[PDB]
């Protein structure tokens, strides 16, 4: 048997799916008449194993993305993610406390509000 | 026939602002120890007086399964007789690509020597201004001034590399397994490389930091093309 | 390792040269006298002989012949 | 067990000359390192220095510029007499334009450029260059 | 570099370390040349001028490029102590 | 720099005490020693604050210096930095790598990512080994933000922070833009800028 798909089956599946991805839906027999549109493939062998590539490539990525390719409209919802986030209006806040020998650390550098104490506990981890 | 060459489209910095004459010689691609790259920087500056020498092909073989593979190694020096040196060496399958590649390598490595005076200074220095001292493998080559008019003494190997560098006048000396031509000539020249960075009571005024091309030539660079 | 290096030390110098100088092969042959002694010559150039009878000498392997010899 | 005091005070001074510090402490320290430290600074191959008193032998703490390649000592102080200074001045020295050798005559302690000048040699010291 | 006539003979005179004071020979792809702005001290923006260094190659890589050009930054108006 | 419209404002001390970019490691290096000031009486350093914004000033004079902004070249591997990094790219027109480096960038005239930067700053000096290791082939001065134990070799302007993965990463690179913008006269000192940090903070397990 074998079934291992050789690189040069696992290439153009990974360019047709960036250039043409809505057409490409998640049934074979019509991905195999999509591929025979788009590109030259200079046999049906070779066709057929492409567009069943294709298919699998497509039950996949109707999942999280691929580390091949980069698809339009999964780009924008990193992008979204990346320019903010749902979860604050404020900062995580500068009214934050702590704890000794910073108090110390801003007596030379002259600070004065805002923290707290708490001498830990009396000798080093254990 | 055909005419109106155009090659060497360069592919750094450094090739735009050479090739475009904007930056003057190699003085100030040395004054920042900048790294040359491409084998036609110095086709440009110099070219006009370079010639190549070579000194030895050495047929060098691997033990293979059926066979014993071997190839040549090319060592070519080079260099004009005003200050300017360099070696290389490649190995390659057949005698014509290494000697052609060679050239290639001992171009991109070309050094600036420092020639000074042996008593009193008349003009135009002559022989290495200190003794130097440079060593390869087990090889230990050692250069010592002469007084103007001796001629360089030395084997047959470094008086190819010490004529090539301009200097006229030499003592030398040299240890352990000189036969071995690699690295006879590799000690030679780095005793020579090693002239430039010899402090001396006559270098040390402070130094005055002008602006590299890099920076003076932003502009030019920004525009034009990436 | 350690070689005397002070200002007094020339007698140990001298003669531990003088000693040491009797490991090398071609200067102890010299001055021992047993090679001059050994030797078929008289210590000259050449000398004349007598030739007793002719011989013929294998040469060492690898190369082949028969060499031509007088034994005088 | 310290035979040669001279001796660990250049080597100390160049050992560290080459890592590049800018200070060093020399110890134990004399009349003599104290007076060839003067011959290497008048020329600007260190700057000024320190000398530290303790009630015994003393320490120096020297100022270094980069401006210093070598300096040592030969080890028996062998005579020099103006007529073979200059098979010493061209086996130690690295060139005719500069270095010094250091040697001590019955005018002080002094360097060969020097010596020539007033007519005496003496016992060589040391070098620098 | 000069001679019985005064006429300078060199190729071209190199630069040194400011914090080693040792040449940088032009094979040395480990030296930098930082090259630091100054500001105008009244509203906090840059002006023309800067100050430039050169940091040898040997310093460079047994870690002390850093306290190097600290100390230089301090010996001038872009530290002034207090640190 | 040693003036008063450069001084660090109390409002910055707070922002720092929340990120807790004050708090070091365990280790330490014989390098990074004279920007501690203390250690806890738990097992862990204190970093100076006042020396961290003197070495951030000087980095911005650094970055400043530059005519052209597109060859400050911003690198960052960990996941901590990459969000930060291409904020930054955004900020000032700087060229941002962030992700897996490929051997080679700098040093090979045939590679299809080669870039000659005229300067690099990069995150954790120890993650980063690769670039820094590379910028000692083509003399490419260097950034880095350290720790109390990393590494220096091949860096020169050391900002010490915290940076082990925190809230600190981002605040630091956001600082930087915050200060290079300033002195180069693109926004006012004094008026607070529109952007929030939090724009440069990464992606913890999301909702
Ligand atoms: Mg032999
Ligand atoms: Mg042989
Ligand atoms: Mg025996
Ligand atoms: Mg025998
Ligand atoms: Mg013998
Ligand atoms: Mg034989």
């Amino acid at each position: 048997m074998g079934r291992v798909r050789t690189k040069t089956v696992k290439k153009a599946a990974r360019v047709i799916i960036e250039k043409y991805y809505t057409r490409l839906g998640n049934d074979f027999h019509t991905n195999k008449r999509v591929c025979e549109e788009i590109a030259i493939i200079p046999s049906k062998k070779l066709r057929n194993k492409i567009a069943g590539y294709v298919t699998h490539l497509m039950k996949r990525i109707q999942r999280g993305p691929v580390r091949g390719i980069s698809i339009k409209l999964q780009e924008e919802e990193r992008e979204r993610r990346d320019n903010y986030v749902p979860e604050v209006s404020a900062l995580d806040q500068e009214i934050i406390e702590v704890d000794p020998d910073t108090k110390e650390m801003l007596k030379l550098l002259d600070f004065g509000s805002l923290s707290n104490l708490q001498v830990t506990q009396p000798t080093v981890g254990m | 026939g055909k005419a109106e060459d155009k090659e060497w489209l360069p592919v750094t910095k450094l090739g735009r602002l050479v090739k475009d004459v904007k930056i003057k010689s190699l003085e100030e691609i040395y004054l920042f120890s900048l790294p040359i790259k491409e084998s036609e920087i110095i086709d440009f500056f110099l070219g006009a007086a370079l010639k190549d020498e070579v000194l030895k092909i050495m047929p060098v073989q691997k033990q293979t399964r059926a066979a014993q593979r071997t190839r040549f190694k090319a060592f070519v020096a080079i260099g004009d007789y005003n200050g300017h040196v360099g070696l290389g060496v490649k190995c390659s399958k057949e005698v014509a690509t290494a000697i052609r590649g060679a050239i290639i390598l001992a171009k991109l490595s070309i050094v600036p020597v420092r020639r000074g005076y042996w008593g009193n200074k008349i003009g135009k220095p002559h022989t290495v201004p200190c003794k130097v001292t440079g060593r390869c493998g087990s090889v230990l080559v050692h250069l010592i001034p002469a007084p103007r008019g001796t001629g360089i003494v030395s084997a047959p190997v470094p008086k190819k590399l010490l004529l090539m560098a301009g200097i006229d006048d030499c003592y030398t000396s040299a240890w352990s397994c000189t036969a071995t031509l690699g690295n006879f000539a590799k000690a030679t020249f780095d005793a020579i490389s090693k002239t430039y960075s010899y402090l001396t009571p006559d270098l040390w005024k402070e130094t005055v930091f002008t602006k590299s091309p890099y920076q003076e030539f932003t502009d030019h660079l920004v525009k034009t093309h990436t | 390792m350690g070689k005397c290096r002070g200002l007094r030390t020339a007698r140990k110098l001298r003669s531990h040269r003088r000693d040491q100088k009797w490991h090398d092969k071609q200067y102890k042959k010299a001055h021992l006298g047993t090679a001059l002694k050994a030797n078929p010559f008289g210590g000259a150039s050449h000398a004349k002989g007598i030739v007793l009878e002719k011989v013929g000498v294998e040469a060492k392997q690898p190369n082949s012949a028969i060499r031509k010899c007088v034994r005088v | 067990v310290r035979m040669n005091v001279l001796a660990d005070a250049l080597k100390s001074i160049n050992n560290a000359e080459k890592r590049g510090k800018r200070q060093v402490l020399i110890r134990p320290c004399s009349k003599v390192i104290v007076r060839f430290l003067t011959v290497m600074m008048k020329h600007g191959y260190i700057g000024e220095f320190e000398i530290i008193d303790d009630h015994r032998a003393g320490k120096i703490v020297v100022n270094l510029t980069g401006r210093l390649n070598k300096c040592g000592v030969i080890s028996p102080r062998f005579d020099v007499q103006l007529k073979d200074l200059e098979k010493w001045q061209n086996n130690l020295l690295p060139s005719r334009q500069f270095g010094f050798i250091v040697l001590t005559t019955s005018a002080g302690i002094m360097d060969h450029e020097e010596a020539r000048r007033k007519h005496t040699g003496g016992k060589i010291l040391g070098f620098f260059f | 570099m000069q001679n019985d006539a005064g006429e300078f003979v060199d190729l071209y005179v190199p630069r040194k370390c400011s914090a080693s004071n040792r040449i940088i020979g032009a094979k040395d792809h480990a030296s930098i040349q930082m090259n630091v702005a100054e500001v105008d001290k009244v509203t906090g923006r840059f002006n023309g001028q800067f100050k430039t260094y050169a940091i040898c190659g040997a310093i460079r890589r047994m870690g002390e490029s850093d306290d190097s050009i600290l100390r230089l930054a301090k010996a001038d108006g872009i530290v002034s102590k207090n640190f | 720099g040693a003036l008063d419209v450069l001084q660090m404002k109390e409002e910055d001390v707070l922002k720092f005490l929340a990120a807790g970019t004050h708090l070091g490691g365990t280790n330490l290096d014989f390098q990074m020693e004279q920007y501690i000031y203390k250690r806890k009486s738990d097992g862990i350093y204190i970093i100076n604050l006042k020396r961290t914004w003197e070495k951030l000033l000087l980095a911005a004079r650094a970055i400043v210096a530059i005519e052209n902004p597109a060859d400050v070249s911003v690198i960052s591997s960990r996941n901590t930095g990459q969000r930060a990094v291409l904020k930054f790219a955004a900020a000032t027109g700087a060229t941002p790598i962030a992700g897996r480096f490929t051997p080679g960038t700098f040093t090979n005239q045939i590679q299809a990512a080669f870039r000659e930067p005229r300067l690099l700053v990069v995150t954790d000096p120890r993650a980063d080994h690769q670039p820094l290791t590379e910028a000692s082939y083509v003399n490419l001065p260097t950034i880095a933000l350290c720790n109390t134990d990393s590494p220096l070799r091949y860096v020169d302007i050391a900002i010490p922070c915290n940076n082990k993965g925190a809230h600190s990463v981002g605040l630091m690179w956001w600082m930087l833009a915050r200060e290079v913008l300033r002195m180069r006269g693109t926004i006012s000192r004094e008026h607070p800028w529109e952007v929030m940090p939090d724009l440069y903070f990464y992606r913890d397990p999301e909702e």
